[PDB]
């Protein structure tokens, strides 16, 4: 992650893969990616409740908010169900 | 001067209660799931003899996490649907608390249980395993949205007992 | 998981309030995501036979699950990404 | 801010009314909820407000309960605590509304939930007071209210931690104790009391032999009490006043014991213990049976109702000790109370004679409905084999004496059926004599003209199920069933009821059963036997409901696996067979239980097809199948089981067929301008997927000048198939169809090309799905390889806006080469690719792709809420180096191998289109593995 400012780790999710055993070996760009689409993911939700919590009017986040931002977000909601 | 009834839909979430009144309401069988939050009031309509029967269905959300207030909807209440998907057992495990809280709000209003989904090939839960119902005189009526089958009998039903009249069909 | 979200939480949004819940339930997702794109990252890689899992099955992975335009954003920052780490 | 004013506005129907009344409430709680808490219980507290606005504060209460009460919950949030204060107050309020008995029952269940979940973290440790008032109330007023909230808190938040290592457990079973021994009591606090010990039942129901002595110690210590004061309590009598509570309270009794015995080791329940309780379960039948001698009076509905109720559990318990042994004395008291309370109700009788279709629900077990018929059938079942023979001996000889009363001989049959449904055989001393009379009376039955309907049903029912049952045991059973069988067929048909002719279909389903029809009646009887079921099928079909269609297509089933062979059979019958089971289908097409076992009644009509019956068989199904077609026309080919069913039932019609060449012309002029109409003109994509498989299958088994004429129809299916207007779910299954066509007329294929690879490559750049753009591709690549000039010369030609074709579609190529998954779509994908590098036209190298992807900068993450003003960029490079670098990529991942070596060694043979310098331009890991290849 300290090679150029990555945010998540590689070594908490290459044992979380690991422990699955879902292949025998991995390939070298696959924690990488892994790494960057999960906080990409991440983001694309925290700024959706963010701007659900200006939509509020109050800078403060609560789940409440989140549960609009992620209703209104049509795509959203077939992604997570 | 057309009698009108007030109807609360509940169930378990992702069991398809929006989409059937939606159907109701127009004709067309909705695809993608969107979870309904808070409630929605549909004014039904039904063009029967002996008078009009008028329904008022408040769909209720079936996801906790957007039931906010939600055994506040039920104080009026004379009469209720609980529908559960037939392709997850928990849906039927779900179906008496469903049950529990509406006898809680309000005491004997008729009540018509609902399987929907019936139109997909395999159903986890068959028809031997619908034991709560039998032992509480409710009426177990077995619905689809994709297809029409018995889409209009629950309200039948339900119109049936709230004016008093076997004889009362639909046209 | 925390120092990570909590850090881009304060890069993305300079004003923002915070509880302990709401970063609960959103480790809560980001690992439902990571369960979820493993099942079918494994089940892919079983279908095209290839005991490693490399790039491809994630891009074929990625792209399967999420649709629109978040899915080719995603496959842009992660190739930016990967580029950045190769070198 | 009134909270009044609130509560009411948030009840309201109106949307917006609603949702700013709640979103202001919330909002307000979540700021000083302290002050809306001690508000919101004022108003309940309050005798002049009215019920539904005290209902609703209540209610409103108890989700705020999980919001702002005190942390330990999910939901709980920290902007604002309720003092300690404010939370003393509210369960003085609570405690106050759910026990004084001047509350409405609205008010007391509003409040018990409250309770319960203040419960779910205070009790018991941080709310002491809550157990120690209630068990006053109980000891000393036996408070009704108090104990029914009791029952809650031990049904939602009793656990076992605090029931057998906590004092709750043993408290409250002394109370109940207490309560019950005290005859003093009212007797309708006793209902609630034992309420409350099957509640107690259940903590102690898990216990599957706990670890613990102390546990195990009080558990064995309070159930031997239980069952003593249980014992007692039923001795006691109360008279005939109240008659509903004591029905009600020996209901609760037996619940509890069937409860123990079924829940429990042996060693609890004891086995002399059994021997007593089962004499006066038996007494209390004659007891209730001689209560209906005051109910005849029909003071109140629910009294017939209650009898039936509680009668259920006390079968239900003689069903639990249905091991032990019955004495002849006691054999009499059973057979004789059941007859009576398995009698058919006015109402019933009146149901089942206007509507038979309820009958059929009912007889055949789809019906939703339980009572105490249904469960007599469990005692009967579970029965062993030394009882059965005694069990049947009386219930055949009070049939015999019983014959001229028409009152109770409906009751006796059933329990015979009920009988005869026991899996063990009934042997006995005087079998055989009791055997010879039964049948005797049995035949009686159906040669008099003035028995009942209903009686008549069930002697028509019951008869295969004596005959089965004794299979062994009658010496003469192959004349006997002829006789039986033709004599109900021919009292249905003369019958103008038609109760008695669906009663004599399922009675012909229970004869299918346990004896082969072909074998005892002979050949030429079965055809009779056949065609008279038909007829019978034929009139019934008229007035059938959701189920009497489901058991219609049961009876017809049997019918079509008993039809002759091939140098025996008949047009005739086949052709009411198959009009037949069209008929029903269709009256009821949503039906998914008719669909499915018209299914199988379809795959065995077809499964005895030959060519020599062939061309017999296309006229007989084809117009009807063609009729379902137009049937759903009208409706705009919407979704249907039928006609999902239909179109997946043509396809294995083609399918089953001589494998000398392709179908004869009359197949392909009878369906293929229904099919092509189903085609068209349909937007549903499950119907369009089964039918697009189903028309690609008779145009691949056709003759190609037969189909000459419509190569251009097919076009505007083709077309309509790649348009818009489809969704893209149905948009992939093009690819076998087009397929098929280019197999079966790669000739006149070529005015058309153009065409065909316009639509294809519009519908491709204009899709965003993976899949549908994969299979695109695919089909795209085929074409290609079959003729790339061709392809490229048109792509380039044709413009696509204001723009080349060939540029986008090309961009797409190389774009969706990194994600194609189908290793037959890759070799097809890479092999079409080496084709079009060896053609090395120039249109090529003019234009260029933006495979390559430039790093922006800021190490900011783009998401779709600026992609429009932050976009992506790409530079551009030539495609030949692009799949050039493709190829090395995938080495150097690294079957495909094989032929992309071999591809690499014919490109090194001749090296065109400056192979060298490219070669030259790649990294030093990308050189490395060519080299290694080369
Ligand atoms: N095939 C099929 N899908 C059904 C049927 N009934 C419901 N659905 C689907 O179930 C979903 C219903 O979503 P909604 O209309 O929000 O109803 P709901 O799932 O009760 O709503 P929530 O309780 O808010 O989750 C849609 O995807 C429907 O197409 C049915 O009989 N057949
Ligand atoms: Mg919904």
């Amino acid at each position: 992650s300290a090679k150029a400012g990555l945010t998540f780790p590689v070594g908490r999710v290459h044992r979380l893969l690991r422990r699955g055993n879902y292949a025998q070996r991995i390939g070298s760009g696959a924690p990488v990616y892994l790494t960057a689409v999960l906080e990409y993911l991440a983001a694309e939700i925290l700024e959706l409740a963010g701007n659900a919590a200006r939509d509020n009017k109050k800078t403060r986040i609560i789940p409440r908010h989140l549960q609009l931002a992620i209703r209104n977000d049509d795509e959203l909601n077939k992604l997570l169900g | 001067e057309v009698p009108t009834f007030k109807l609360v839909l509940v169930g378990d979430g992702g069991t398809g209660k929006t989409t059937f009144v939606k159907r109701h309401l127009t004709g067309e069988f909705e695809k993608k799931y969107i979870a309904t939050i808070g409630v929605e009031v549909h004014p039904l309509s039904f063009y029967t003899n002996f008078g009009e029967i008028k329904f008022d269905v408040w769909d209720t959300a079936g996801l906790e996490k957007f039931g906010g207030l939600r055994d506040g909807y039920y104080i009026n209440a004379q009469c209720a649907i609980i529908m559960f998907d037939v392709t997850s057992r928990i849906t039927y495990k779900n179906v008496p608390n469903w049950h529990r809280d509406l006898v809680r709000v309000c005491e004997n209003i008729p009540i018509v249980l609902c399987g929907n989904k019936v139109d997909v090939k395999e159903r986890k839960v068959k028809a031997k395993t619908i034991t709560f119902h039998r032992k509480k005189n409710l009426q177990y009526y077995d619905i689809s949205a994709k297809s029409n089958y018995n889409f209009e009998k629950p309200f039948l039903w339900l119109a049936r007992k709230l004016a008093g009249n076997p004889q009362l069909e639909f046209v | 998981y925390s120092s990570y979200i909590y850090k881009v939480l304060k890069q993305t949004h300079p004003d923002t309030g915070i509880s302990q819940k709401s970063m609960s339930i959103l480790n809560s997702f980001v690992n439902d995501i990571f369960e979820r794109i493993a099942t079918e990252a494994s089940k892919l890689a079983a279908y095209n036979k290839k005991s490693t899992i490399s790039a491809r099955e994630i891009q074929t992975a990625v792209r399967l699950i999420l649709p629109g335009e978040l899915a080719k954003h995603a496959v842009s920052e992660g190739t930016r990404a990967v580029t950045k780490y190769s070198s | 801010m009134d909270i009044n004013e609130l509560i009411i506005g948030a009840q309201s129907a109106d949307k917006h009314t609603r949702e700013v009344a709640e979103t202001q409430l919330l909002q307000w709680c979540d700021s000083d909820a302290s002050q809306v808490f001690k508000a919101l219980a004022n108003v309940a507290l309050q005798h002049e407000a009215s019920l539904e606005s005290r209902q609703f504060a209540l209610l409103s209460l108890r989700k705020l309960i999980t919001m702002y009460w005190s942390p330990g919950f999910e939901s709980y949030r920290s902007t604002s605590n309720v003092e300690i204060d404010v939370k003393d107050f509210i369960r003085e309020v609570l405690l106050k509304l759910c026990l004084n008995d001047n509350e409405n029952t609205k008010i007391k269940n509003g409040a018990s939930y409250c309770i319960v979940q203040i419960s779910a973290v205070d009790f018991p440790d941080q709310w002491p007071q809550l157990l120690t008032v209630i068990y006053d109330a109980i000891s000393h007023q036996h408070s009704l209210n108090a104990m029914s909230l009791l029952n809650e808190i031990y049904d939602d938040v009793v656990s076992e931690e605090m029931f057998f290592e906590g004092g709750i457990g043993l408290a409250t079973m002394e109370i109940v104790f207490k309560v019950l021994n005290t005859e003093t009591s009212t007797l309708i606090a006793k209902i609630a009391a034992l309420k409350l010990l099957k509640a107690c039942l259940l903590q102690m129901s898990s216990h599957n032999e706990y670890d613990e002595a102390s546990r195990k110690s009080f558990v064995s210590q309070c159930l031997a009490t239980s069952l003593q004061i249980l014992g007692q309590l039923l001795t006691l009598n109360f008279g005939n006043v109240d008659v509903i509570s004591q029905l009600k309270f020996k209901s609760i009794i037996y619940e509890n014991l069937v409860f123990i015995k079924n829940d429990f080791s042996r060693k609890h329940f004891s086995s002399e213990l059994q021997k007593q309780f089962k004499i006066m379960a038996i007494q209390d039948l004659e007891n209730v049976t001689h209560i209906n001698a005051n109910v005849e009076t029909t003071e109140s509905e629910p009294l017939l109702e209650t009898v039936h109720d509680c009668s259920i559990y006390i079968v239900e318990f003689l069903t639990s000790v249905c091991t032990l042994q019955f004495s002849v004395e006691e054999m009499n008291k059973i057979i004789t109370s059941l007859t009576i309370l398995c009698q058919l109700s006015s109402e019933t009788r009146e149901i089942w004679t206007s509507d038979f279709n309820t009958f059929v629900s009912k007889e055949t077990g789809l019906a939703a409905s339980y009572n105490v018929r249904d469960q007599a059938n469990e005692f009967f079942t579970s029965l062993p084999n030394p009882q059965l023979s005694l069990i049947f001996k009386v219930v055949s000889n009070d049939i015999e004496h019983s014959t001229c009363n028409y009152s109770t001989l409906e009751s006796l049959l059933y329990l015979l059926q009920c009988i005869l449904l026991n899996d063990d055989e009934i042997t006995g001393e005087n079998i055989d004599q009791s055997l010879q009379i039964l049948i005797k009376t049995l035949e009686n039955i159906l040669v008099s003209q003035e028995i009942p309907e209903l009686i008549l049903a069930r002697a028509i029912l019951t008869i295969p199920r004596v005959l089965d049952k004794f299979i062994d045991a009658l010496p003469d059973i192959k004349p006997l069933t002829s006789a039986f069988l033709a004599k109900s067929l021919n009292l249905a048909l003369k019958s103008d009821k038609e109760l008695i002719k669906s009663a004599t279909l399922i009675a012909f389903t229970y004869y299918c059963y346990f004896a082969e029809l072909d074998s005892v009646l002979g050949p030429e009887v079965c055809s009779e036997t056949q065609e008279k079921v038909i007829r019978i099928i034929n009139q019934v079909s008229s007035d059938a409901e959701e189920d009497t269609n489901g058991a219609l297509m049961e009876v017809l089933s049997q019918v079509i696996s008993y039809n002759p062979k091939e140098p025996h059979s008949r047009k005739e019958i086949l052709q009411a067979e198959f009009h037949l089971v069209f008929t029903i289908s269709s009256e009821d097409p949503a039906n998914v239980q008719v669909v499915v076992q018209s299914q199988e009644c379809l795959e065995k009509l077809l499964d005895n097809i030959n060519m020599d019956n062939y061309k017999n068989y296309i006229e007989l199904c084809l117009p009807s199948f063609i009729n379902v077609l137009d049937s759903n026309n009208a409706n705009n080919y919407r979704y249907s089981p039928l006609l999902s069913l239909v179109l997946e039932f043509i396809t294995v019609f083609l399918k089953k067929k001589p494998n000398d060449g392709f179908l004869p012309d009359e197949i392909n002029q009878y369906l293929f301008e229904p099919l092509a109409k189903v085609l068209a003109f349909s937007t549903e994509d499950e119907t369009l997927q089964l039918a697009t498989e189903a028309f690609s299958y008779l145009i691949f088994n056709t003759d190609t000048r037969a189909m000459e004429p419509r190569l251009m129809d097919i076009m505007k299916v083709l077309e309509r198939l790649l348009s818009l207007e489809v969704s893209d779910s149905a948009a992939m299954n093009v690819g076998p169809l087009v397929v098929a066509i280019f197999t079966r007329f790669s000739k006149e294929i070529q005015p058309l090309i153009g065409r065909i690879l316009e639509a294809v490559v519009v519908r491709l750049i204009k899709t965003q799905n993976i899949s549908t753009e994969q299979n695109l591709l695919s089909v795209l690549c085929f074409l290609t390889c079959n003729d790339p000039k061709q392809t490229v010369d048109f792509l380039s030609s044709f413009q696509i806006d204001n723009t080349d074709a060939l540029t986008l579609v090309m961009r797409k190529w190389i774009e969706a080469f990194e994600v194609i998954r189908g290793e037959k779509r890759i070799k097809e994908n890479i092999v079409a690719l080496s084709n079009l590098f060896f053609l090395n036209d120039k249109r090529l190298q003019k234009v260029v792709v933006n495979g390559n992807l430039i790093p922006y900068e800021g190490d900011l993450i783009i998401t779709r809420s600026m992609a429009k003003k932050m976009p992506d960029r790409y530079v551009q490079v030539p495609l030949y180096t692009k799949i050039i670098k493709l190829f090395v990529s995938e080495l150097s991942f690294q079957s495909v191998v094989q032929l992309l070596v071999r591809f690499f060694k014919e490109v090194a043979s001749k090296d065109v289109s400056g192979f060298h310098c490219i070669y030259e331009t790649l990294s030093d890991s990308e050189r490395k593995v060519l080299s290694e290849a080369l």
